[PDB]
């Protein structure tokens, strides 16, 4: 029986926080029938993706250090991979939804943006599908094949596709936020012109929503690209930990910070 | 019954001064902000001045800014308007008005022709 | 029971399904269209703008539906109603904008001062704190003639006109007199100091200088409504 | 100043008509209100909590 | 001269009336009712939440059978609801999207609506074709309609912004009678249990009691400080409660001809939109602007309970004929049932 030691244990606690932090976010959106807007649908998609990631983490530790079955182990590794890909896609989808909403402001409220959110969600969760299923179907590292990954047995040949896709998603991420920042700059200029005296809040919010993502995911992708099989496990754990911290960071920015969700939380937490 | 009685009107020579007094009964005077309006002979109603609940917010119209002084006394529930350097254009019927709702920054329909929360008003005539 | 109760329940459920299906399309249409309320004095020129909008495309309210670049718009004119408007003005809290037209050349005694709190009371009203107001200063041509003649002076009806200077960000039209340029921008700041006093970033004002015969008034509303529901979306994202 | 005088006469006549009415003592009216409230205390669903069977909403 | 002496005569009539009322106030209601047991603590809970409205809801009126209701919203929609099963029974669109009042006929054969269009539209619910179409339109008013209630199938009383009320004839189409005398906008009206007299509360901080046949004001009640927004009789019809924007409710007795008790608290600084009595009249339910509703003791002036299940301002509050439950509709397009 394998002996759990040190960092793996302090993984669970972090994942444990997910098991709460996202859960309420998933509950409130489900609980209140007044939050069925497409933005709330995408926020719920992100929340359920990170919740699945956290549950996969805790169950993966349980399987490794309380059962030890290999089949369940790589199944849960695939679950973790698909959940992380779903989180990446949900962030991309919510940012493109924001850009499209701002650009087509008058036209946005229509059925064309209700038949578009569904398509984006389907594409995002189909990217989560398959990519999280790719190792198990025919591209596992159980046999010889070629040089393996940096996260056993996730088949580095799969890691290259994930890294390139993440980089391209980050590029589109940056372009969309550049356009929305241009819009915000125009609005801030008009606002400053209205007042006699002549932006900070939007810059701070954009800095958070970009820097948290980058500093939490880029180390892992860089390690996957540059690392090899024989790398020490300390690097693996130190790179994977911010991926878990993403599940803390994301719900606070989107769900818990919205005014309506805050009003609902005032009643829920106080049991009023 | 809510009743607002105005006093102090009359005939004043040009350049004179007067003191219009408004006594209001039937409501908590300390919870409402008050207004002074006027009606020119043959013309419509025109707002003159307004004072807030505690006297912090005081605003004047263009024609009487710097020449009128509005004040309120919550002890006796009285509203005072001191008019200095009167001119013939100021000859009008002046009325003491109260905002429809308490603890409200907005004040609608104080210049309406058929407003209920105004006194019968007093005539102020500037003539030689 | 199921002898007759089940049939009644099934029929009622089918009915409710039909009404829900109809309300889906009704809601799609309602969210597709944007609702504008037009307000002003009796001589504010709102009738001229209404006629100009209608030619391109007693009842107590007049409904005008026009489309600019495949976007629906509803424009409501209030008529046959008394001047006491503290009760029915609460019905327009959900409109995207209140097109406020003020006769600039009408400065009884003073329409412009009376028009100021008609904007001020709306701005500070408890139930209208989330509604943006578009200010249209009509009769730009009539304002210029009076200023050039010099018969009427703003300083008579506004004591603060003496020390006000032309804004450095102003973009006067070519051939416009410097005197009328300063005066017509002073009226904007009278509506603007009230505009930015309260609200705490929930609704803003969009002043525009328009003529009664300008054909581009649809474009001004097109760009303003493009921005009213664009700042509201940016407040939910805390990018503003 | 003619229609205003007509409105004044109408108001004066209305108050004159309302002048001569008979008022019962406030004690009697309060006693009647208390008696009606006490005589219907058992028939008020909101005042006295109703059983679950009585409530159709539950 | 003539106007001044008319004013003086009116003033001394008012002085005589006030003296007569003061000669009648022998003892207050609080002293009489200090010797009865308090109602304790009531905890009303929400049972049904009704959903399907697009825009803000203003008015609702319960039916005679206390089973159906009607709700009016600025999406141009009158939705006729069944409260027991939370199922929509009817949905009527309007020519004019702006509606401010609604009513439900005692016989259940008609509904009414009105608003900024100056037109009272009476919709017939028992059409042979099966589809509900506009049956009657009344357009004699020169002000926005704020409240309308049915007397029977063929008569209706409407309060509008022209400072006048009107009793119509649906079959005839013309105004049978007009009620004049209010100086402000008549905001709400309530009918007597014997439908013989009715009160109109206006923006002149006053209510007036009118007789349907005579068409003249019988008694005028003052004492309020702000605009009266809602009014409702006691079940016995000898008293009524008035709510205004000054955050105070007041109970006036018709036979005594002045106020009996005022319900107010220092923690409330927001207006009152809707007031209604219970079946026995012991409890007074008042809806406020602070997203909250309060149930007061009608004989103790003590806040019996609080109902805080809404997110926006409460616009309509009604107690059924049987008094089984209380329906509250607010601007967030949600209807709720409390019991």
């Amino acid at each position: 029986l394998p002996s759990p030691k040190a960092w793996d244990v302090v993984l669970c606690i972090s994942g444990t926080l997910v098991s709460c932090e996202n859960a309420l976010v998933v509950a409130i959106i489900v609980g209140t029938p007044a939050f069925r807007a497409p933005m709330f649908l995408l926020v719920g998609s992100l929340a359920v993706a990170d919740l699945l990631a956290g549950l996969g983490l805790v169950l993966h530790f349980a399987a490794v250090f309380c059962i030890g079955s290999a089949e369940m182990s790589l199944v849960l590794v695939g679950v973790l991979a698909m959940a992380f890909t779903a989180s990446i896609g949900s962030l991309l989808a919510i940012t493109v939804d924001r850009y499209l909403s701002l650009y087509n402001a008058l036209t946005y409220y229509s059925e064309t943006t209700v038949t578009r959110t569904y398509v984006m969600l389907a594409l995002v969760w189909g990217g989560a599908l398959g990519l999280g299923l790719l190792p198990v179907l025919a591209w596992n590292c159980l046999d010889g094949l070629t040089t393996c990954g940096v996260v056993y047995p996730l088949s580095k040949n799969h890691l290259v596709v994930l890294a390139i896709a993440f980089f391209m998603v980050f590029g589109i991420m940056l372009q969309l936020y550049a356009q929305i920042c241009r819009i915000v700059c125009r609005h801030a200029q008009q606002i400053a012109l209205q007042r006699h005296l002549l932006t900070r809040k939007g810059i701070a919010t954009l800095a958070v929503v970009l820097g948290a993502f980058a500093a939490c995911w880029l180390p892992f992708t860089v390690y996957c690209l540059l690392g090899d099989a024989h790398s020490p496990p300390l690097y693996t754990y130190l790179t994977l930990l911010p991926a878990t911290y993403n599940s803390m960071i994301n719900p606070i920015i989107y769900a818990f910070r919205n005014q309506d969700v805050q009003k609902v939380l005032w009643a829920v937490c106080c049991c009023c | 019954q809510v009743q607002l009685q105005e006093s102090g009107g009359g005939l004043v020579q040009p350049g004179g001064s007067l003191r219009l007094s408004c006594a209001a009964s039937g409501f908590t005077f300390s919870n409402y902000k008050m207004n002074w309006v006027r009606q020119a002979p043959g013309k419509g109603l025109e707002w003159v001045s307004d004072i807030s609940q505690s006297g912090a917010s005081i605003s004047y119209t263009g024609s009487v800014k710097g020449r009128f002084t509005i004040s309120r006394d919550n002890a006796k529930n009285t509203l005072y308007l001191q008019m200095n350097s009167l001119k013939p254009e100021d000859t009008a019927v002046y009325y003491c008005a109260r905002c429809p709702a308490p603890f409200t920054r907005d004040c609608f329909d104080v210049t309406s022709t058929t407003y209920a929360y105004r006194g019968q008003g007093t005539q102020v005539t500037v003539s030689s | 029971k199921t002898e007759d109760q089940r049939n009644e329940e099934k029929a009622q459920r089918e009915a409710n399904k039909k009404i829900e299906k109809q309300l889906q399309k009704d809601k799609q249409v309602y969210r597709a269209t944007h609702r504008l309320l037009l307000l002003g004095a009796g001589e504010s020129g709102k009738n001229t703008i209404v006629k100009q909008m209608r030619i391109l495309h007693t009842s107590g309210i007049f409904e005008t539906k026009f489309q600019v670049d495949k976007v629906n718009f509803h424009m409501f004119d209030v008529g046959a109603q008394r001047d006491e408007r503290r009760k029915w003005i609460q019905c327009f809290n959900d409109v995207t904008a209140i097109i406020f037209v003020v006769a600039s050349s009408s400065y009884q005694t003073n329409r412009l001062q009376a028009a100021l709190k008609l904007f001020d009371s709306i701005w500070n009203n408890k139930w209208l704190r989330d509604t943006s107001v578009i200010l249209f200063l009509n009769k730009q041509d009539l304002l210029a003639e009076k200023v050039l003649a010099g018969k009427s002076k703003i300083e008579d009806y506004f004591p603060e006109f003496a020390r006000y200077t032309t804004p450095e960000d102003a973009t006067p039209e070519p051939g416009e007199d410097p005197r009328v340029t300063r005066a017509k921008y002073f009226i904007r700041d009278e509506f603007l100091r009230i505009s930015t006093a309260s609200g705490d970033g929930r609704h803003y004002c969009y002043p525009h200088f328009t003529c009664a015969v300008d054909t581009e008034n649809i474009r001004r509303v097109f760009n303003d409504c493009r921005d009213i529901i664009q700042r509201m979306h940016l407040r939910q994202y805390e990018l503003l | 100043n003619t229609a205003s005088i007509a409105q004044a006469r109408k108001l004066v006549e209305q108050l004159k008509m309302e002048a001569n009415i008979d008022r019962i003592k406030v004690s009697k009216a309060a006693a009647d209100l208390m008696a009606y409230c006490e005589a219907h205390a058992k028939e008020d669903p909101l005042l006295t909590p109703v059983p679950a069977s009585e409530n159709p909403f539950r | 001269s003539e106007l001044d002496q008319l004013r003086q005569e009116a003033e001394q009539l008012k002085n005589q009336i006030r003296d007569a009322r003061k000669a009648c106030a022998d003892a207050t209601l609080s002293q009489i009712t200090n010797n009865i047991d308090p109602v304790g603590r009531i905890q009303m809970r929400t049972r049904r939440t009704l959903r399907g409205h697009l825009a803000k809801i203003y008015a609702m009126h319960w039916g005679t059978d206390s089973r159906l209701l009607v709700s009016a919203s600025q999406d141009g929609k009158l939705i006729i609801w069944d409260s027991y099963t939370t199922n929509k029974v009817h949905a009527i669109p309007l020519r004019s999207s702006w509606v401010m009042t609604c009513a439900y006929a005692p016989s259940g054969n008609y509904v009414a609506c009105g608003g900024l269009d100056n037109i009272c539209s009476i919709y017939n619910l028992k059409t042979r074709e099966g589809n509900v179409r506009v049956s009657r339109e009344l357009a004699g008013h020169t002000g926005y309609l704020s409240c309308c209630r049915f007397l029977d199938d063929n008569q209706i009383v409407t309060s509008s912004g022209d400072t006048t009320c009107a009793l119509w004839d649906i079959e005839t189409g013309q105004q049978t009678t007009t009620f004049t005398g209010h100086t402000g906008d008549v905001m709400s009206l309530s009918l007597a249990p014997d439908t013989r007299l009715f009160v109109s509360g206006a923006c002149d901080a006053s209510a007036k009691l009118w007789d349907v046949r005579e068409g003249m004001c019988r008694q005028t009640f003052t004492g309020h400080e702000s605009d009266i927004n809602a009014i409702c009789f006691f079940p016995n019809g000898n008293a009524f409660a008035t709510g205004s924007d000054d955050a105070t409710c007041r109970l006036f007795d018709l036979r005594a001809d002045q106020e009996l008790m005022t319900y107010s608290h220092d923690n409330i600084i927001c207006g009152i939109t809707s007031v209604s009595f219970s079946k026995s009249g012991r409890l007074l339910l008042a809806g406020y602007d602070d997203f909250n509703c309060n149930v007061w003791d009608a004989l103790k002036a003590d806040r019996a309970g609080v109902l805080a299940g809404h997110d926006n301002r409460v616009s309509c509050l009604g107690v059924t004929d049987d008094g089984m439950a209380v329906a509250t509709g607010s601007w967030d397009s949600f209807l709720k049932i409390w019991n």
